């Protein structure tokens, strides 16, 4: 029925300590699998934190905002999620503080904001700059993601995919430094071919095929026409429908069909056009009027794939097919093709310049290796661009965790008053990434993590981290594990916004 | 869960042979079965036991599977596997006690079966004289009619004599198919007798008792009122317009009973009934009309001469009728009969027409002709003949125990008791005709040691001694022990070869 | 509940469980299991792929294991039973660790060491044999021998191997698709043999045809010669009875006008004497038409399939004809004996001694309906066996002799990773001897017997030992004649690692919802 006191805010840890608890030992290279039972008795072994979350229905509102948290997360990198759940269940774990010293949250509060502002403060003091201009420094970044995957045996190519990918929609005259690899960085799947066929070409590519030899095959200046208005039938204003059941009815409508298309047609082609293209659909007799001057026939296309198609040419949008004028032109534009690949038709519209757009184009035996290569470079055009929007690394592997927790014990000495105590329980949540690494290499934990604190106190805090390979601590300036600052930035930002949130709740209430 | 896991592969199969064992011989008891159709039945044969129940387990299957190949190529001794085969897997239970593996049985098995199939030929005391006599034929049939119909055998072994040697000229084509069995109601089996062609128990509904006309067309369709094939409205209002459509359904008739004139056929055969003014018609145009109910009757009928049966009423279709020498009735038992002869061709098609006062006893002496014919009909290949009786189970159970003893190794245990499953055979037959089975198998054993062979059960139930089976007259076949031995040991030994049971999914 | 190791526990169990059930059936003295569908159906296999294909265990683990071996038949064709039997010792011995301490991704770190060490050492006990008609008896001898009863074992191997031999030739890559595998029923189990021309379904049936024609010249056909539609722009009217008399001699005499054709052309294109004339047409034939056909001695087959046709198409060499109206004498073959096949109930018509068939029919004889389907099953098992020997010309030691071998090579090798996986060389060469001793137990014999004396047998020369079927004695498996495949034994070692490590990489198991 309803719930409130202080049952709410130990029932909030506990919900949130058990999707913690789930993928706790699924971190690092030597990640465990996990087993999905399906009532249909199907069962999937996928390790990855993303996918086990997914398929698993949680009934506590506690717990499922903990996945929807981590879900946006996951839109806005693509790297570091299941850090986050992680430390959010580690820092809601000690509850002697929460409920045993009657602390109300706001202390805790208190305490876990002013240890936000110590999180990036710390992160850039170990932190080290990128020779971005240098591609071999690149190479040492993606290949983390690379490893154990079939697309390892093309790396030096599909290094070179990703990494021509983020700096054409990266524009460094806006100031910010915007990349947004979904639409300016649309990625295609085309069957046929190998992996090595793949490449990267300037411009938008559409999937449409050709269905009758009446159109522009190889056209050096396009002439390109943009439309948003519907070529169909004329509909009033009201919402009657069309059913076509007698003959008298049939001819009257036909008439009415094809006069209206014939002086919609009549204006597109004054112009002498090689390619149309229309925001809703074309119908049958549309292409009738149009086969006559060899247009090639492009339908179907969102407005927000429009505005790709106006930035690389020049044209412009066009309401209605009335209004055509003779600016509608698209001079600058390299080629139209409609060249076949694989026997799968796609229209060119490519140029040799940068048009504010480009498109991915990926080759393959099978269709279950397109499906393996794009979900790897997606994963690697998200971290690269990390590293393009601020280039600065930290020492990952659990050496970057030990040295925030490190400046959290001595910071602690200074910081007078009640909120203490609950911010030296953050240093000890923050081990748990650490922990968790040498628990999944089969090491002894305790044994380890405290002579990786004694690295911490008298040497430098910016090496001796954590290999998750061989179960001993090395130097993290001797291998490349190294993390981008923006998703370790994120990671301790997301974690105290889950933190912030769901110690705050106080009642749960029901109600439509 | 789990016991023995090996056990209740044998004992389903042990359960099937309890069903026949006591059901064996000539003192064999009978089965009341009960049909699907909810109809009492009293029989005693092998063969109709497992038709009826419907047994279960697929372990208990791979027997019944063989006996539907024992019934391929012989038709001898469907109850020899029953018996012999389950008294193997119930001897193979005896050593795997003991620890022996499963594999190890099933090498010895195939052993002692090959040393089986060469002392066999050695017990073959006569054969056949191919003089095609009644005298040669019935001596030799009197076995096989016994244990399906004992006391009764007198009438039988003549009866199917007389049928069966005039096929025999024709040589290479004496099978089963040829000598059809029609059963007629009448006082019992000394009424019975034998005929020539294809003989029918219902008689000619025409008129006509002779004709030699070729062509015969087969309807199964009644003779009614005639529907059309498109529509049809039809409505009558006054009692005018009734006596239009009946004079007009005669006069129709009348043109469909010329179309069978014209074509030049006197023979008709009608599926259904006959109406009596379409009768009239028929002996009009002197033309035989003969009614059969019966599906199989009119299937048979199809096989032999080659006259399909149409569904219209009356088609003049001169392609799809059959042809056939002499049609004619016969007076045979107080019942005229149906003949179809063939006099200008040689003849290989005989009826053995039986008769009865129960259509559950006459259906018993059915299945006792049928394995009548079936007997010689293995006895078209190489004739060679074996003692019954139990002779030929005693004297293959000594030599294989002779053999077993001087072979050494582990795979003396397995033909050790494949000699011993040929025992239970004379036990089956000691113990139905109430006979205590450990002194007469001591008095088998007694008279073969001093080499006096062809030694089978004396059929009585107060003298448990033994007698000869060549001055008997008691002679099984060869062939009929041949491939009853070698289909029980490869269905014993598949029973074996399998060890659990899994159910899946389709 | 129970977030803990209870999750490695109860998969480790249906390990064991099923390592326990397909024991019984590996090699020749091993048993059967039945596989009931519930209507009557039944099946008698040794097959380890459809024992888990079609078998349906009720456990979610074992069903992980079950999608293993069909897996191993895809790229192989071999192993799959053998397969169940490794990874089952394999998380057995993985148990006796694990409850002392031990993380399961150190035995993970140690089962991925073992692989690379005995993967070296099959390269060193291959023998690179030239193949020929003998070393190909030995291969397809292990093989057909364990879904054979001993009855059928010495006959089916002149049937697959001379099958075999007869399509490769002149380099070419071995296609399972030219062998075509036919079934027939009322015959003896043994009376099987290879066929040199195709089998097909339906013959020429017509008192007036040719039993037996040693010379002709075959015409493919694709035309239905059988009451048709109209080719002409015109329709289907008729008044009464009579008028449809008159309409269905107006629509045949667009049929009977090919026919006569085909005696045109045969009476063109050799039409004297020793010469034959067969029709191959694939779709029906009008019984007419097989009067007209039979009395100038032309035998005309119909109701053909479609693949039978692309084979009629190899054999002969004639081109699939569509229309009768452009008849032209280069859409003719050649064949040898075209002759029909008398059965019980039924006729088949055989086309043997071909010019170039390229194409070789295997037919198998069975009396029962279960014993067709498992010789089918084993002649494709045994074809592959053989086609592993061919393509791959190094062939290894059979009757566990890898094995063993592979074991005292494991002992004598030091981890280069760590020091705790020690223990995973230790378990791989501990779970690599199950198949010595998994044949004691299937074979009649005691398991630690044998055991000694295949680990005892050791001597300063190249030696391989395996276990006797019949008397448990050391037996050299290259005196005998009982050797395996390279590339099975390359795909087992591989394909074990990989399942072993996902099983022991568990901790939780969660119910999904879709
Ligand atoms: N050999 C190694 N030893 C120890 N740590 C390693 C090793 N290799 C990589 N790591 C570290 O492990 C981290 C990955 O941890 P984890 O699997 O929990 O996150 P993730 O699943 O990669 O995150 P996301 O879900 O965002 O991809 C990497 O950031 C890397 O720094
Ligand atoms: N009166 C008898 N004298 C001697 N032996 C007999 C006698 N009756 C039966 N037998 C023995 O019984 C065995 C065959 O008996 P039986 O007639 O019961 O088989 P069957 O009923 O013909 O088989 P099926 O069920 O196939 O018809 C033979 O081995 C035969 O020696
Ligand atoms: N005559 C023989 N004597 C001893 N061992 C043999 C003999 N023939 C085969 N083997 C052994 O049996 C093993 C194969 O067993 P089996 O044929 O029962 O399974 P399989 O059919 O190979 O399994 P899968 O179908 O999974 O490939 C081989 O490794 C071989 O060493």
């Amino acid at each position: 029925k309803r719930e409130s006191g202080r049952k709410v805010q130990s029932g909030n840890i506990n919900a949130a300590k058990t999707i913690a608890d789930i993928i706790r030992t699924c971190l690092g290279p030597k990640s465990m699998m996990k087993m999905l039972l399906d009532p249909m008795g199907g069962i999937v072994m996928t390790n990855d934190g993303n996918a086990i979350l997914r398929e698993i229905q949680v009934q506590h509102p506690a717990a499922k905002s903990m996945i929807e948290i981590s879900r946006t997360q996951d839109e806005e990198v693509g790297d570091g999620t299941t850090s986050v759940i992680i430390l959010a269940g580690e820092m809601l774990s000690v509850a002697e503080h929460f409920l045993e010293q009657q602390m109300h949250p706001t202390v805790v509060i208190s305490a876990y904001r002013k240890a936000l502002d110590d999180m990036i403060s710390t992160l850039k003091k170990i932190s080290i700059p990128v020779d971005i201009s240098d591609s071999d420094m690149m190479l040492n970044i993606i290949n983390s993601s690379i490893t154990t995957k079939a697309i390892s045996r093309w790396s030096s190519l599909a290094c070179n995919i990703a990494l021509d990918a983020v700096k054409m929609v990266q524009f460094e005259e806006n100031g910010r430094k915007e990349i947004d690899i979904k639409k300016y960085a649309r990625v295609e799947k085309i069957p046929g071919g190998i992996i090595e066929d793949s490449c990267v070409l300037r411009g938008v590519m559409i999937n449409k095929d050709v269905t009758h030899p009446r159109m522009r095959r190889y056209i050096k200046n396009p002439r390109i026409v943009l439309l948003d208005s519907s070529l169909e039938y004329k509909k009033g204003e009201s919402q009657t429908d069309i059913e076509i059941t007698r003959e008298e009815d049939f001819t009257r409508i036909l008439q009415m069909e094809e006069e209206y298309i014939q002086q919609l047609c009549e204006d597109i082609i004054q112009l002498k056009p090689d390619v149309v293209i229309t925001e809703k659909g074309i119908s049958d007799l549309a292409q009738h009027y149009l086969m006559r001057a060899n247009i090639t026939a492009i339908r179907r296309v969102r407005k927000t794939d429009n505005n790709r198609i106006a930035r690389a040419c020049g044209a412009r949008i066009v309401s209605r097919p009335e209004e055509l004028r003779e600016d509608d032109v698209g001079t600058g534009a390299g080629l139209l093709e409609i060249k076949k690949i694989g026997d799968e038709y796609f229209t060119f519209i490519t140029d040799c310049k940068d048009p504010k757009a480009c498109t991915i184009l990926l080759r393959g035996a099978s269709k279950e290796i397109l499906s393996e290569v794009e979900r790897n470079l997606q994963d690697a055009m998200q971290v690269c661009r990390n590293v393009l929007l601020d280039p600065q690394l930290v020492p990952g592997g659990g050496a970057s965790e030990m040295a925030v927790a490190h400046a959290l014990t001595e910071k602690s000495k200074a910081m007078t008053g009640v909120e203490q105590w609950p911010y030296r329980a953050v240093a000890q949540a923050l081990e748990v990434i650490p922990r968790t690494l040498i628990q999944n290499c089969g090491a002894s934990t305790i044994r380890l993590l405290t002579s990786l604190r004694a690295k911490h106190t008298q040497e430098n805090c910016e090496t001796w981290g954590v290999n998750g390979e061989t179960g001993t601590l090395v130097d993290m300036k001797e291998l490349g594990i190294w993390e981008p600052l923006a998703v370790k930035l994120q990671t301790y930002k997301t974690a105290v916004e889950t933190a912030v949130l769901l110690l705050r709740i106080d009642d749960i209430v029901s109600g439509h | 869960g789990l016991e023995e896991a090996v056990y209740r592969n044998i004992q389903a199969c042990k359960e099937l042979a309890q069903t026949t064992r006591t059901a064996y011989g000539p003192n064999g008891m009978n089965k009341m079965v009960i049909n699907h159709l909810e109809k009492l039945f009293v029989t005693n044969d092998a063969a109709t036991i497992l038709r009826e129940l419907e047994v279960q387990h697929p372990a208990a299957k791979m027997i019944v599977m063989a006996s539907h190949m024992q019934e391929q190529e012989v038709g001898d001794g469907t109850n020899f596997v029953l018996v012999f085969a389950g008294a193997l897997l119930e001897l193979a239970e005896e050593l795997l006690r003991i620890g022996l593996s499963v594999s190890e049985v099933i090498e010895g098995y195939e052993i002692a079966c090959r040393k089986a199939h060469e002392i066999l030929p050695n017990l073959v005391c006569c054969s056949a004289k191919n003089l095609r006599d009644i005298d040669e034929v019935s001596s030799l049939l009197r076995t096989s009619i016994m244990s399906k119909q004992y006391g009764n055998e007198v009438f039988l072994a003549k009866l199917i004599a007389q049928a069966c040697v005039s096929i025999f000229p024709d040589s290479g084509h004496f099978n089963v198919d040829n000598i059809r069995v029609c059963k007629i109601l009448g006082s019992g089996i000394s009424s019975s007798s034998v005929l020539h062609g294809m003989v029918f128990k219902k008689e000619t509904e025409g008129d006509v008792t002779s004709v030699k006309d070729a062509k015969i067309a087969v309807y199964s369709c009644p003779f009614d009122g005639m529907i059309t094939e498109t529509k049809g409205t039809v409505l009558i209002k006054t009692a005018e317009e009734l006596m239009n459509f009946s004079k007009g359904e005669e006069n129709l008739m009348d043109a469909q009973v010329k179309a069978i004139a014209d074509t030049g056929a006197n023979v008709v055969v009608t599926g259904g009934k006959v109406a009596d003014m379409a009768l009239h018609y028929a002996n009009k145009y002197n033309i035989m009309l003969v009614r059969l109910n019966s599906k199989w009757d009119l299937r048979r009928l199809c096989k032999t001469v080659g006259a399909t049966a149409l569904p219209r009423l009356t088609p003049p279709v001169l392609e799809e009728m059959g042809h056939c020498d002499s049609v004619y009735l016969s007076e045979v038992g107080d019942t005229q009969v149906v003949v179809f002869k063939h006099e200008k061709e040689d003849g290989a098609i005989s009826t053995i027409v039986l008769r009865g006062s129960t259509d559950n006893l006459m259906d018993d002496i059915e299945r006792a002709v049928d394995d009548g014919v079936n007997t010689f009909k293995v006895l078209t290949r190489d004739k060679r003949l074996v003692p019954g009786g139990g002779a030929t189970e005693i004297e293959l159970a000594k030599q294989i125990t002779s053999y077993g003893e001087t072979c050494p190794g582990l795979e003396q245990y397995a033909i050790k008791k494949f000699a011993e499953a040929f025992e239970a055979i004379p036990r089956a037959l000691a113990e139905n005709s109430g006979v205590k089975a450990n002194e007469v198998i001591s008095k088998l054993y007694a008279v073969h040691q001093e080499g006096n062979k062809n030694v089978g059960l004396d059929i009585e139930a107060e003298v448990p001694a033994v007698k000869d089976m060549l001055e008997a007259g008691i002679l099984d076949t060869y062939l009929g022990k041949y491939w009853a031995i070698k289909l029980a040991t490869n269905a014993a030994v598949t029973v074996l070869r399998v060890d659990q049971i899994i159910m899946a999914k389709p | 509940v129970a977030r803990a190791q209870a999750a490695l526990a109860v998969n480790i169990s249906a390990a064991r469980g099923l390592q326990d059930v397909l024991r019984t059936n590996l090699g020749p003295k091993g048993t059967m299991k039945m596989l009931v569908s519930g209507a009557g159906d039944i099946k008698l296999t040794k097959d380890g792929n459809v024992l888990l294909h079609e078998m349906q265990i009720q456990h979610p683990t074992a069903s992980l294991i079950a999608k293993v071996a069909t897996a191993q038949d895809d790229i192989t064709g071999d192993g799959t039973t053998s397969n169940v039997l490794i990874i089952g010792e394999l998380l057995k011995q993985a148990d006796l660790y694990i409850s002392e301490g031990l993380h399961p991704r150190i035995i993970t770190e140690g089962f991925e060491a073992a692989k690379e060490k005995a993967l070296q050492f099959l390269e060193e006990v291959k023998v690179s044999r030239e193949m020929d008609r003998e070393t190909l008896i030995d291969v397809a001898r292990t093989s057909l021998r364990t879904k054979v009863h001993a009855e059928l074992a010495d006959v089916l191997t002149e049937a697959v191997v001379d099958s075999i031999l007869a399509i490769k030739k002149q380099d070419e890559p071995i296609d399972l698709f030219m062998i075509e595998i036919m079934e027939m029923k009322h015959k003896s189990e043994t009376d099987t043999s290879l066929i040199r021309g195709l089998v097909l379904d339906h013959g020429a049936r017509h008192p007036d045809m040719k039993k037996r024609v040693e010379d002709a010249y075959i015409l493919t056909c694709n035309v239905s010669l059988e009451y048709e539609k109209t080719e002409v722009n015109s329709g289907f009217f008729y008044k009464s009875a009579e008028e449809r008399e008159k309409l269905v001699k107006a629509e045949r005499k667009f049929i009977e006008d090919r026919v006569k054709k085909i005696i045109e052309l045969k009476r063109k294109v050799c039409g004297d004497s020793d010469k034959g004339f067969v029709v191959i047409n694939q779709k029906g034939i009008d019984p007419f038409s097989l009067d007209a056909l039979s009395k100038e001695g032309i035998v005309a087959l119909r109701r053909a399939k479609r693949r039978n046709m692309e084979r009629l198409t190899l054999a002969c060499g004639g081109v699939a004809l569509n229309s009768f109206d452009d008849l032209s004498p280069d859409c003719l073959g050649h064949a040898g004996l075209v002759y029909e096949y008398t059965l019980g109930e039924e006729k088949f018509t055989f086309i043997e001694k071909c010019n170039n068939p390229r194409s070789v029919t295997l037919l198998i004889k069975g009396p029962n309906k279960h014993t067709l389907t498992q010789i089918k099953d084993a002649v494709r098992d045994g074809l592959r066996a053989v086609k592993n020997a061919i393509d791959d010309g190094c062939v290894v030691p059979g009757a566990g002799a890898v094995e063993v071998a592979m074991a005292e090579a494991l002992i004598k090798h030091k981890p280069s990773v760590k020091g705790r996986a020690q223990l995973g060389v230790q378990a791989f060469a501990d779970a690599l001897l199950i198949i010595p001793k998994v044949l004691a137990q299937n074979s009649g014999f005691d398991l630690q017997e044998t055991l000694v004396k295949i680990q005892a047998e050791h001597s300063e020369s190249g030696q391989l030992v395996g276990v006797d079927l019949n008397t448990g004695e050391p037996m050299v498996a290259a005196e005998v004649g009982v050797w395996d495949n390279y590339c099975v034994k390359k795909q087992l070692l591989h394909s074990c690692t990989v399942i072993a490590t996902n099983i022991l990489l568990v901790d939780e198991i969660m119910r999904a919802g879709m």
